[PDB]
């Protein structure tokens, strides 16, 4: 019952040319410099949906390969900034950002797996850094990071995968931890997990699939979880979850590619969470990226799994297999 | 209004140079928790300021009395829910009040508890506060069956419910703990749960959890007498319901789903039927109505096959 009326002066085109505007020029600010804590996924995201439009050449490679560097620590993780703490997070977006620019020994892989290794608890779980914060996001942060390295075997994978098959749930979803409710991020972060280690058959498809095409409102749009409103990045979390677990053709595809576009700021470029908001590269990303799995023609064909071009995963040859 | 901000940012930039500044310098002091303080209220999802609090109360505690560190914990208690007040859905202000929480000699878990139920009473699918409520329940080893009774008087207080009946999911396997529900479990919880759909047919939680427990039995070629009649009931008031809120695409559903946990054969035309209404009722769900259908269909000729 809770959605967003789509007013009918809304977007209905694709402003591909006003979004790679945006990007190009995103940190030349107020919540530039309020979102350092942030800045290397913001890399990410900036270069990755500059890449699905083809236009990762006006990007600054140089520039972020030594920024990269500078944010590795002695103990091999990334952090999000030059000063800030190393993450998992961090770590992950800066092997991704790396693997988008073929350039991964820019930082020293043994300490990044030795990293991530260090991070994984007796009951398989990940915490997300030092501190202890157990999460399933951090289950796939790990093995993301060690699929995209050629390196998944520096994990005790098994127990890995009890961990997170302990947080599914009734409703056939999956949340933080154990015992914690489903959510699209936590779905979409476990199927990703579940894809990479090849455990897919574990997922009852059918029920979180059920669970997954009823987040699709009246207006289109996905939302994270039962009686909340539609956003841009559920298209994406939902949509990529619903890919992997061979369920897509379940959710109403014409109408949340109208939400999506409904969501593009025709003055500024890029995309925000709901249609006249604000927008932020986040949001531009994963409007794009759910796009392209809708099969939008202008757009490269974007992984499920890894949240990249898949030409850039066939090329270092890390594309695990999906449900259908 | 779009000038104080850049004198904000100002103090925000200035107080974050200082921050990183002492701590390169080894000063784990008390300066450090009064300059993240000034920034943590306003942006509690900068990671790193969590762990410079972190590293000066650990600092602290060498090198002060039990009476002087358990003045610092009390105060950073204070702190952390002055920030929640702030904004509750911060995944690095609820780990922080773990992270000193568990550290704790003598934790006062009955009042963290409290505190739940009161973050609970404002926002009622706050999962962080749910997250945290399991782990003070952990901590303080409470029984599922009080958990239980929490999530009861919640359910039937007002709406917003998903978050209440997973938990329930949860405990009520604990509570019967096998290596499924028992069915005199399972049927009070079916009940629980009709109570709560007829008197909100809107309430999309309780048919969920209404779907669980319809799977969670022990068969249809095992139903007793009294879970025949009680899923009998539960179609006929569906189709009284249907009547009332004929655009209710929930409970067009769950007739299907009963007639299939009744008898999959002889029902076999109906849920044709109600496929065909349901579809009408939910075209955006159209394409999981095929595939459940055909899925339905396969069984039925498995079991028109089975014959003798
Ligand atoms: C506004 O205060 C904030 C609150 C939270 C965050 S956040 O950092 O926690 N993160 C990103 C996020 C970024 C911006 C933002 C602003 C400016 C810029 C500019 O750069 O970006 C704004 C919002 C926002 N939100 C909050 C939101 C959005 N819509 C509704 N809400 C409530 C979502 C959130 C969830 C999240 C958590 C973990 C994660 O990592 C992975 O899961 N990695 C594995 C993976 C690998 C590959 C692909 C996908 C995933 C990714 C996303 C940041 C700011
Ligand atoms: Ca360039
Ligand atoms: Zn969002």
């Amino acid at each position: 019952q809770k959605d967003v009326t789509i007013k009918s002066d809304a977007p209905d085109t694709l402003l591909l040319e006003k979004h790679a505007d945006y990007i190009a020029s995103y940190g030349s600010d107020y919540e530039y410099c309020m979102s350092e804590y942030l800045r290397m996924s913001g890399v990410y995201w900036g270069l990755t949906v500059m890449d699905l439009m083809g236009q990762l050449h006006r990007m600054n490679k140089e520039e972020i390969l030594v920024f990269i560097k500078s944010c590795q620590h002695e103990c091999g993780g990334v952090s999000a900034s030059i000063g800030h703490d190393p993450h998992l997070l961090y770590t992950l977006s800066a092997v991704q950002i790396l693997t988008l620019y073929d350039s991964i020994h820019v930082i020293n892989v043994d300490k990044v797996v030795a990293y991530v290794q260090s991070l994984q608890k007796e009951d398989g779980s990940f915490a997300g850094d030092i501190w202890g914060e157990i999460d399933t996001r951090f289950s796939f942060c790990a093995v993301a990071t060690l699929a995209l390295l050629g390196k998944l075997d520096a994990i005790n994978v098994e127990k890995a995968i009890e961990f997170v098959l302990s947080c599914m749930n009734f409703d056939g979803g999956f949340g933080c931890r154990p015992g914690s409710e489903s959510h699209a991020g936590q779905i979409y972060c476990c199927t990703g997990f579940l894809a990479i280690t090849s455990q897919l058959h574990q997922v009852n498809s059918d029920l979180l699939g059920w669970w997954l095409c009823e987040r699709q409102l009246p207006s289109g749009g996905l939302n994270g979880r039962p009686e909340k409103l539609p956003d841009v990045c559920y298209s994406w979390w939902v949509l990529a979850s619903l890919k992997i677990i061979g369920r897509l053709h379940w959710i109403d595809r014409e109408k949340l590619r109208s939400f999506i576009l409904a969501c593009q700021d025709e003055e500024t470029g890029g995309f925000a969470d709901r249609p006249g908001d604000m927008v932020d590269p986040f949001h531009t990303l994963f409007g794009i990226a759910g796009l392209s799995l809708l099969g939008e023609e202008q757009i490269k064909p974007v992984s499920p799994v890894f949240c990249m071009p898949e030409e850039v995963l066939q090329r270092v040859n890390v594309q695990p297999e999906l449900v259908s | 209004k779009r000038l104080e901000r850049e004198q904000k940012l100002k103090l925000y930039q200035s107080a974050t140079q200082a921050v990183f500044q002492k701590r390169q310098a080894g000063e784990l002091d008390e300066s450090v928790l009064e300059l993240t303080s000034q920034i943590l209220g306003a942006n509690p999802d900068f990671a790193t300021l969590w762990n410079c609090r972190r590293e000066v109360l650990q600092h602290l505690e060498t090198e002060k009395s039990p009476e002087e560190s358990a003045a610092l914990v009390k105060a950073e208690l204070g702190f952390l829910e002055s920030c929640l007040r702030v904004n509750p859905k911060s995944y690095g202000t609820w780990h922080h009040r773990c992270w000193l929480l568990s550290r704790l000699p003598e934790p006062n878990w009955a009042r963290e508890l409290e505190l739940c139920a009161r973050f609970l009473e404002a926002d009622e699918r706050n999962f962080h506060c749910w997250d945290y409520r399991r782990f003070v329940a952990a901590q303080a080893a409470v029984a599922p069956a009080e958990e239980l009774a929490f999530t009861d008087s919640l359910i039937t207080r007002n709406f917003s419910n998903y978050s209440s009946w997973h938990y329930r999911s949860c405990l009520l396997p604990q509570l019967h703990p096998q290596p499924r529900l028992p069915e005199n479990v399972l049927l009070k919880e079916l009940e629980l749960v009709q109570n709560a759909f007829f008197t909100d047919p809107n309430d999309q939680s309780a048919w969920f959890y209404h779907r669980w427990l319809l799977g969670a039995g022990s068969g249809r070629c095992e139903l007793s007498v009294e879970k025949s009649t009680v899923l009998q009931s539960e179609l006929e008031s569906c189709k009284e319901l249907q009547e009332l809120e004929p655009e209710n695409k929930w409970c067009l559903l769950t007739i299907i789903l009963l007639m299939r946990a009744l008898d999959p054969l002889l029902y076999e035309k109906e849920t044709l039927q109600y496929f065909s209404t349901l579809k009408a009722v939910d075209p955006m769900r159209a394409a999981y109505l095929d595939d459940l259908r055909s899925k339905f269909l396969l069984e039925n000729s498995v079991l028109k096959m089975e014959y003798a």
